[PDB]
DNA sequence: ATCGATGTATATATCTGACACGTGCCTGGAGACTAGGGAGTAATCCCCTTGGCGGTTAAAACGCGGGGGACAGCGCGTACGTGCGTTTAAGCGGTGCTAGAGCTG
DNA sequence: AGCTCTAGCACCGCTTAAACGCACGTACGCGCTGTCCCCCGCGTTTTAACCGCCAAGGGGATTACTCCCTAGTCTCCAGGCACGTGTCAGATATATACATCGAT
């Protein structure tokens, strides 16, 4: 029987698609084994961290599937988040609603 | 041959994307100044765009093409393929 | 080909691990198939300049704990590199 | 009868356009302007619909960045309406001009 | 009575002088201490090239000039000439740096 | 510690000097000098890093310049 | 003792400066940024190359994928100036062995 | 076997062709690099430094040098508006910046 | 204060087309083995960085008057928000058809 | 070069909401003035940055040696994506209760 790397390092990215992709995508000549399982690693947790978010927001907004919306509210609400997408726009993601102070009324 | 399109980027329309940026009175002028803007920005990207579809012997423009353009100016693109 | 490879599943398997009751939108599972594309390509290329840098023509786990370590900004590089070597561990105690 | 006073008609439309997340500009005059000013690079080209779609939610986001930007030196100006001045001042400062 | 100038004079004349010049308007030993407290939070016990301290410096400099620059043209805009620490949030906020 | 404070209140008129400003608030230095230590701290946080990956402990311009190049400021006179 | 071969475009920078102003020396801090400079666009020239070459699926850099990268990035007219350069030397290549 | 006579004669150049094609391989950009485009790329190089190597040439003629310093490189990569926007995130060591006073700040009688 | 419009937060019945789930297949991922070349490790060395001392001088620190620019306040008038009738064209549905995208040899 | 088939373009008709032009009121940008405060010019002190020189030591570069890790090849199979189905999340309608602005 043939058990898939991924379950190996208990992950759901796929790690042989991602080997794959970084031998033919020719960044080196050579590739580790170890390289595809920490790229898979941290590409499901980047993924977890955005959907957890989104997540929160469609709940927020007391929706059941998310939305692009809840994608943006998502990212531009975590600080931490925002600079690493800072230079990326979202897909019919919107604005944050901030209104400043100085145009608010009396 | 399309003439004056330009126009096209009407007065609400302005006023609404300003709406959308926090803006709550807006002059005259904005109006003529950001279509100005916008239409330097569609030539830049545009530009790049075709040049992209040149390189692939292709006489439509893409959708992914101009994704890429918009990624080499820096404004990455998600929503329509990577 | 007529094939379409993309993130679709493994994302939608991610998000039912996190939330089982929460669906997702086309549009929204094409943002992050583009996100994943996109992140996997930024790391991928400053594993391979860091390869570059030092003469090495192999992608090792250090190429990449330094470019997460570079890209993802603090304390999720704190997490995720982390998180990583736990995932290199589980490759290494499994064989 | 009955009239708002000017300035919190334009806050409820910041307010509803901000919360929702449409296009606001009509789709063909953005694809005719997106017609004339492509033929000046290649005549006789065609677009795709997801094209033209990328394309104006792009400029959209370019020009509600701008706009923010806009706003923020109006206010720094100690002004509420935003001038051409603002966005010749925000685009020498983004590095654009 | 000894010449006194107009206040505002000489400093035209000070800009003149350093916008045509090219040395480092920071002084090398105190940039260079700067340096080495900063690097001591990330890793103790660092070494550093002196290319590599003047490559920080030049880097530094550049930086915080054209930072003047664009907070100069937002003071300005606000119809002023003293540069204030809002104008510096103000270019560093549509830079996108905050 | 008081290093931060070695850059001198006529450092940072000279810099505003070669930027083009004649007037300079008293607020302006600190804030100056807080936003001047933000982008070291950034610089130093890729430049370590990098000696972090060549398993040494001195930090060469090399490391330095394509620090440099990775938030967008590429600077010219140490090498490609 | 040993010493690696140090890898530098320091002559040609002075074959050229000398056939464009051949009373004109040059220090060599400008031989390290012209020699930095240049490194630096044939970066960016080749990695725009390799990623158009990995958009059309093409195993190959071609004159072409240079062409084009060079209409990309580079501003306008110099890269026209730059376009006919090449194509110039191009020319030269295939009328000579 | 016939004379070795190198690529750049061949292209009519003074960069280096065969450096740029061995560049290109070791680089990686691609499994497979075509003749042309060292070529190409050779001249697109050298254009562009005969370039600013005329501009700084200019700069140093207008301040009265025979030999190019850091600040004439400034100087003739800022001065051209197009240089400047290929160039426009990228600072020169020991370069300084263009003597530029706005409007405004000039005292009137 | 006060009430009336006016946009906003919370409970149920209906439709749809877009998404969740099931079937099929085939191709890319997995198991096994080898070489050999690239990466890891030990010993040298020399140069490059760190540390220290004299001095001394240009630059930083500080005091202090002043004047000019920052900032607050006030008048205006005009430019811009708001409302309403009109009309103008966007949006949508349907037809047709062909240039050209996409695939293969 | 060749074949397929698909979506992009062109046209047409209906509808209806968005835009446009105009009337009108008033909020605010701008100009002007007054004040005051705090930054700039410059003289005096002081201090440490810098130049020069020297000791030292250690660490990055260099070489050789080894070994084991991954590209490569072969073979097999099951997981991931075209396609089909069905079913339900959200939009839309009503109804009911809450916080906000205007005008008096």
């Amino acid at each position: 029987k043939a058990k898939t790397r991924s379950s190996r390092a208990g992950l759901q990215f796929p790690v042989g698609r991602v080997h794959r992709l970084l031998r033919k995508g020719n960044y080196a000549e050579r590739v580790g084994a170890g390289a595809p399982v920490y790229l898979a690693a941290v590409l499901e947790y980047l993924t977890a961290e955005i959907l957890e978010l989104a997540g929160n927001a469609a709940r927020d907004n007391k929706k059941t599937r998310i939305i692009p919306r809840h994608l943006q509210l998502a990212v531009r609400n975590d600080e931490e988040l925002n600079k690493l997408l800072g230079r990326v726009t979202i897909a019919q993601g919107g604005v944050l609603p901030n209104i400043q102070s100085v145009l608010l009324p009396k | 041959v399309l003439r004056d399109n330009i126009q096209g980027i009407t007065k609400p329309a302005i006023r609404r994307l300003a709406r959308r940026g926090g803006v709550k009175r807006i002059s005259g002028l904005i109006y003529e100044e950001t279509r100005g803007v916008l239409k330097v920005f569609l030539e830049n990207v545009i530009r790049d765009a075709v040049t992209y579809t040149e390189h692939a012997k292709r006489k439509t423009v893409t959708a992914m093409d101009v994704v890429y353009a918009l990624k080499r100016q820096g404004r990455t693109l998600y929503g329509f393929g990577g | 080909k007529t094939r379409k490879e993309s993130y679709a599943i493994y994302v939608y398997k991610v998000l039912k691990q996190v939330h089982p009751d929460t669906g997702i939108s086309s549009k929204a599972m094409s943002i992050m198939n583009s996100f994943v594309n996109d992140v996997f390509e930024r790391i991928a290329g400053e594993a391979s300049r860091l390869a570059h840098y030092n003469k090495r023509s192999t992608i090792t786990s250090r190429e990449i704990q330094t470019a997460v370590r570079l890209l993802l900004p603090g304390e999720l590089a704190k997490h995720a590199v982390s998180e990583g070597t736990k995932a290199v561990t589980k490759y290494t105690s499994a064989k | 009868p009955h009239r708002y006073r000017p300035g919190t008609v334009a806050l409820r439309e910041i307010r509803r356009y901000q919360k929702s997340t449409e296009l606001l500009i009509r789709k063909l005059p953005f694809q005719r302007l997106v017609r004339e000013i492509a033929q000046d690079f290649k005549t006789d080209l065609r677009f795709q619909s997801s094209a033209v779609m990328a394309l104006q939610e792009a400029s959209e986001a370019y020009l509600v960045a701008l706009f923010e930007d806009t706003n923020l030196a109006a206010i720094h100006a100690k002004r509420v309406t935003i001038m051409p001045k603002d966005i010749q001042l925000a685009r020498r400062i983004r590095g654009e001009r």
